[PDB]
C-alpha cells in the first residue's frame, strides 16, 4: 500500500519535468511464481511510443539505426551503445507480501476505503505491488504507446512484458490544524480495479486505480487513432522478429555454403568413420534434421545465447585486447631475459553454445553450453560435456548438432563429424534491434552487496512466506 | 563488578606464546560477555571476523563488547583487567596509528595497512589474537563519515559509476600513515543509518530558520574570502530585508535544529573509550584516563 | 643509410654469430680489442648527454 502512496507523491514531485502519469499495479501468481516473488531484486519499465521509439533516446532518431557490423571490434556499437540502452530503461519501486491475501481484504485492513463497482473478491498466493510511469509526452496521451515491465533476480536474469497504452485507458480514459495527503489519500480509497493483459497475452496483472492520485486533478486528453496503432503494431512486430531474422539468417547460411561446396562436407570433429556404410540414409537424416531445427528454433537458440556476450559493454575493449596479443610481434632476445614474461594466450577450451537436434522422436534441445577444444594429434575440435565428459552426439546417426563458437562462427554438424562451417551475418538487424532486445541487464547496488566489485556476495536478500519476518 | 577476568587456555602455551602474550601486557582486548571466568576462543575479535559480512557488522559487533587490559599471564591463565570510569591506566597501542597528547581514542575494527603483514599474533591452531584498533577520534569519525558517504552514494549506481569513487573513498590519510577499510558492503544496519540520515536532514531543511538559510547569500553580497569562495562553489551548480523578526521563533526553531543535528552526529561520532595524557616518545604505549 | 653512416662513423658490421653469441652477450660479453701501443694507460672513455 505505502508504496503507491510513495510513487503517487514522487511522480507528483517528477511531473513537470518529465511528464509520467503515476500507474499503480499489483501482480500474483498469473506473472510470477513463489521463488520469483521472493527473490525479486528489480523492476524496471521503458516508454515506447506510436512509432516504435523509446523515450530514453533522442526523439528523431539515433546512430544505433544503422545496421550491425559483424566485427568483435566492433562488438554492436560497444560501450555507447550500451550505454544509450541502460538509459532507456527505469527503475520502480516494489514490495512483496509473500503470504496469501484476498486482495480487497488486505486493502480494507490497510487504511483504505474501496468502493468499487461490484463487490468481486480475487485471490492471490502472493502480492507484488509496484508503480510504473507512462509517458505522456504533453498533455496527451495516446492509445498507441506501449510500457514495458522488467522483473529481474540477484543472478542478473530479467524477464520483459509489453501493454499498450490503450489496454490500461480501455475504460479510465473512455470515461473522463491542517490536513495531511496521507489521510485523504486513505480515506479518499480505491474506486476502480481492472485486469490487463500483455499484448501477446500471456501475462495477466491488474491495475489498481485510486480516486485522490494527482491523475485525475490534470484533465489531460486522450486519443487512439487508427493509423497510430496500425504503426504501434508494426513497430512491435518488427521487435519480435528479430531472433526469427537472425535464425532464417543462419539457415540461408547454411543452404548457400552447401551450394557453394557442392555438398562436399570436411571433417572438422573427431569421430572414427567407416567407409562401409550407407551415408545416404545420414544425408536424409541430415535433411529431416535441417527441416526440423526450423520446426523448433525459439528465442533460446544457440545463436542469440552466442551474440548475448558480445552486447556486454566490456566485450569491443576485450576484443581489442585479444586482437593486440594475437598480432603482437616476436619478442627480441633482450625482452625474453630482462623484461616481463608474455600474457598467456587463449586458453586451449572454448565456451560454445549448441543446438542438439534429434529426429527419430522429433526433439530440438537449444541453450546447449558445451566446452571444445582441439585435440593434438589432428586438428579437429573434441566437444566435451561441461562437467569434463565427451560428448557422445557425434556418434549417434539420428542426431545433428549447430554449434556457434563465441566469435560467430558456426558449425552444423552430421553424424560422422562432417560439418558445414560460416559466419552468422548481424548485417539484417539494426544495431538498436539486437541491442535493445538482448543486451544484459548490469545491477546497481542494493541491500546487501559489497561496494567493491567481484566480491563473493554473502546470503542473497530474500522475503519469506514460510518464515515469520526478521527484525 | 567482576574486576577481574581468568582467561584460560585449552592449547599448552610454548615458551614463544608465553614470551608474547607476556609483551601484550596492558593491550586493550575486548570479551563479548564480561564474565569471571572465559576460555581463550571469546578472548578477541577473532570469534566474529567474517570478510564476506561486512565491516560495519563487525564495527557494530565491537561497539557492545566489554573491553578489558592484559595483566601478567602465568600458566593457561592470562587474567584480564576491567578498566573503571575516571581513573588512570597505561594502555598499549598495537594498531599503526601514531597517538598525539590529549588525544581522544575510540575502539574500532582493524583496518588495512599497506605492509599486508599485519603481524598476526598467538596463532593457536587456527584461533588467532586479533585485537581492535584504539584510533584518536578524529580518525574514527573521519572512518565513519567516510563508510556513511559510500553507502549513501553508491546506491543505485553501477558499478562502474561507483568504482573511483568508492576507491577514492576508501582511503584514508591520517598524519603521514595511510589506511584502506576493509569490506564496506551495503548491509542492513548501514541502510537503518542511512535513513536516519535523511529523516535528520529533512527535519534539519524543514525547521531551518530564513536566517539560518539565508546567512551566506548575505555574507557573500558583504565579504569575500577564500572560505568564502569555497562555501558557495558548493552551492554554485544549483545557485533583503527580513518580513519577521523574531528572537522566540528563533530560539525554538534553533533548539530544535541543535537536537536534529545531534541526531545526525551521532551517526558520525563514536563512544570515547580513553583520553590519553602521557605519551612514550616511541609511540608504544600512553597513559590514559578510561571512559564509558 | 647504415653502411654509410657505419664508414663516417669508423664503425664494422655488427659481428656476431647471431642467435646464441648473442645471447651470450647480453649475459655479458668483452668486445673490444686492444691498441697496438698504450703510452697514456687506461682509455678513460667520456659518456656524453
Amino acid at each position: 500500500m505505502e508504496t503507491h502512496l510513495y510513487s503517487d507523491l514522487a511522480f507528483e514531485a517528477r511531473f513537470a519535468d518529465d511528464e509520467q502519469l503515476p500507474l499503480h499495479l499489483v501482480l500474483d501468481q498469473e506473472v510470477l511464481s513463489n521463488e520469483e516473488a521472493e527473490t525479486l531484486r528489480y523492476v524496471y519499465y521503458r516508454n515506447v511510443d506510436s512509432a516504435g521509439r523509446s523515450t530514453g533516446r533522442a526523439p528523431g532518431g539515433d546512430e544505433d539505426d544503422a545496421p550491425a557490423s559483424d566485427d568483435a571490434e566492433d562488438a554492436v556499437g560497444g560501450d555507447r551503445a550500451f550505454d544509450r540502452e541502460r538509459r532507456t530503461w527505469q527503475r520502480a519501486c516494489f514490495r512483496v507480501l509473500p503470504r496469501p491475501l484476498e486482495l480487497l481484504d488486505y486493502l480494507r485492513q490497510s487504511g483504505l476505503t474501496v468502493t468499487l463497482e461490484k463487490e468481486q473478491r480475487v485471490r492471490m498466493f502472493y502480492a507484488v505491488f509496484t508503480t510504473l510511469g507512462l509517458r505522456c509526452p504533453d498533455n496527451r496521451l495516446s492509445g498507441a504507446q506501449t510500457l514495458h515491465l522488467r522483473l529481474v533476480w540477484p543472478d542478473g536474469s530479467y524477464r520483459d512484458w509489453e501493454f499498450l497504452a490503450r489496454d490500461l485507458l480501455r475504460e479510465e480514459m473512455e470515461a473522463n490544524d491542517e490536513v495531511a495527503r496521507t489521510d485523504e489519500w486513505k480515506g479518499a480509497g480505491v474506486s476502480r480495479l481492472r485486469e490487463v493483459w500483455d499484448v501477446q497475452h500471456r501475462v495477466r496483472l491488474r491495475v489498481l486505480w485510486y480516486v485522490n492520485s494527482f491523475w485525475r486533478s490534470r484533465e489531460l486528453s486522450y486519443d487512439d487513432h487508427e493509423v497510430e496503432l496500425y504503426r504501434a503494431l508494426d513497430a512491435y512486430r518488427a521487435r519480435i522478429a528479430v531472433e526469427y531474422v537472425l535464425i532464417r539468417a543462419v539457415r540461408d547460411e547454411i543452404y548457400a555454403v552447401l551450394r557453394r561446396d557442392g555438398g562436399a562436407l570436411p571433417q572438422r570433429f573427431a569421430c572414427h568413420v567407416s567407409r562401409n556404410m550407407s551415408w545416404r540414409v545420414v544425408w536424409e537424416l541430415c535433411r529431416h534434421a535441417l527441416a526440423l531445427w526450423m520446426d523448433w528454433a525459439d528465442v533460446r537458440s544457440c545463436i542469440i545465447k552466442a551474440l548475448t556476450p558480445r552486447l556486454s559493454r566490456g566485450a569491443a575493449a576485450a576484443a581489442q585486447r585479444a586482437r593486440r596479443q594475437r598480432e603482437r610481434s616476436a619478442p627480441k632476445p633482450q625482452e625474453l631475459l630482462f623484461g616481463p614474461r608474455n600474457e598467456s594466450g587463449p586458453p586451449a577450451e572454448q565456451t560454445w553454445y549448441a543446438d542438439v537436434v534429434r529426429c527419430v522422436r522429433a526433439q530440438v534441445d537449444l541453450g546447449v553450453e558445451v566446452r571444445a577444444a582441439r585435440c593434438p594429434r589432428t586438428g579437429l575440435w573434441i566437444v566435451r560435456d561441461r562437467r569434463g565428459r565427451l560428448r557422445r552426439w557425434l556418434s549417434q546417426p539420428e542426431v545433428c548438432v549447430l554449434y556457434v563458437t563465441p566469435d560467430l562462427d558456426f558449425y552444423w554438424v552430421l553424424p560422422g563429424g562432417f560439418a558445414v562451417s560460416s559466419r552468422v551475418t548481424l548485417h539484417g538487424l539494426a544495431q538498436r534491434a539486437l541491442r535493445d532486445r538482448f543486451q544484459n541487464f548490469e545491477a546497481v547496488l542494493a541491500r546487501g552487496m559489497h561496494v567493491e566489485a567481484g566480491r563473493q556476495e554473502p546470503e542473497t536478500p530474500r522475503v519469506s512466506g514460510r518464515r515469520l519476518p526478521f527484525d | 563488578m567482576e574486576a577481574n577476568i581468568f582467561c584460560t587456555f585449552d592449547h599448552k602455551l610454548s615458551i614463544a606464546d608465553v614470551g608474547k602474550l607476556t609483551k601484550l601486557v596492558a593491550a586493550v582486548v575486548p570479551i563479548p560477555q564480561r564474565l569471571h571466568l572465559i576460555k581463550h576462543y571469546q578472548l578477541g575479535l577473532h570469534q566474529f571476523v567474517d570478510h564476506t559480512r561486512g565491516y560495519v557488522r563487525l564495527r557494530g559487533l565491537l561497539r557492545n563488547m566489554t573491553l578489558t587490559l592484559m595483566r601478567r599471564v602465568e600458566g593457561n591463565q592470562i587474567l584480564l583487567h576491567v578498566p573503571t570510569h575516571g581513573l588512570l591506566y597505561t594502555v598499549l597501542n598495537t594498531g599503526p596509528v601514531t597517538w598525539e597528547k590529549g588525544d581522544a581514542l575510540c575502539v574500532l575494527p582493524p583496518l588495512f595497512h599497506g605492509p599486508l603483514a599485519r603481524e598476526n599474533l598467538l596463532t593457536l591452531g587456527q584461533w588467532e589474537l586479533v585485537l581492535p584498533w584504539i584510533v584518536p577520534m578524529p580518525l574514527a569519525l573521519e572512518i565513519n563519515q567516510r563508510l556513511l558517504i559510500m553507502g549513501l552514494f553508491s546506491l543505485d549506481r553501477s558499478y562502474e559509476e561507483v568504482k573511483a569513487a568508492v576507491q577514492q573513498l576508501q582511503t584514508i590519510t591520517f598524519r603521514d600513515a595511510t589506511f584502506t577499510i576493509p569490506d564496506p558492503v551495503i548491509d542492513q544496519h548501514l541502510l537503518i543509518d542511512m535513513k536516519t540520515a535523511c529523516l535528520s536532514m529533512s527535519m534539519v531543511a524543514n525547521l531551518a530558520s530564513e536566517l539560518t538559510m539565508t546567512y551566506v547569500r548575505k555574507l557573500a553580497l558583504e565579504d569575500s574570502s577564500m572560505l568564502l569562495v569555497k562555501c558557495q562553489e558548493l552551492l554554485m551548480r544549483l545557485d533583503a530585508r527580513p518580513q519577521h523578526v523574531s528572537p522566540d521563533d528563533e530560539i525554538a526553531r534553533l533548539s530544535a535544529l541543535f537536537v536534529m543535528l545531534r541526531q545526525l552526529d551521532d551517526l558520525i561520532r563514536e563512544q570515547v573509550v580513553f583520553t590519553v595524557c602521557d605519551v612514550s616518545p616511541d609511540n608504544k604505549s600512553a597513559t590514559c584516563i578510561f571512559k564509558g | 643509410v647504415d653502411r654509410w653512416i657505419r664508414h663516417a662513423a669508423g664503425v664494422e658490421r655488427p659481428q656476431l654469430l647471431d642467435t646464441e653469441t648473442i645471447s651470450m652477450l647480453t649475459f655479458g660479453s668483452m668486445s673490444e680489442r686492444n691498441a697496438a701501443a698504450t703510452v697514456h694507460g687506461q682509455k678513460a672513455a667520456c659518456e656524453l648527454i
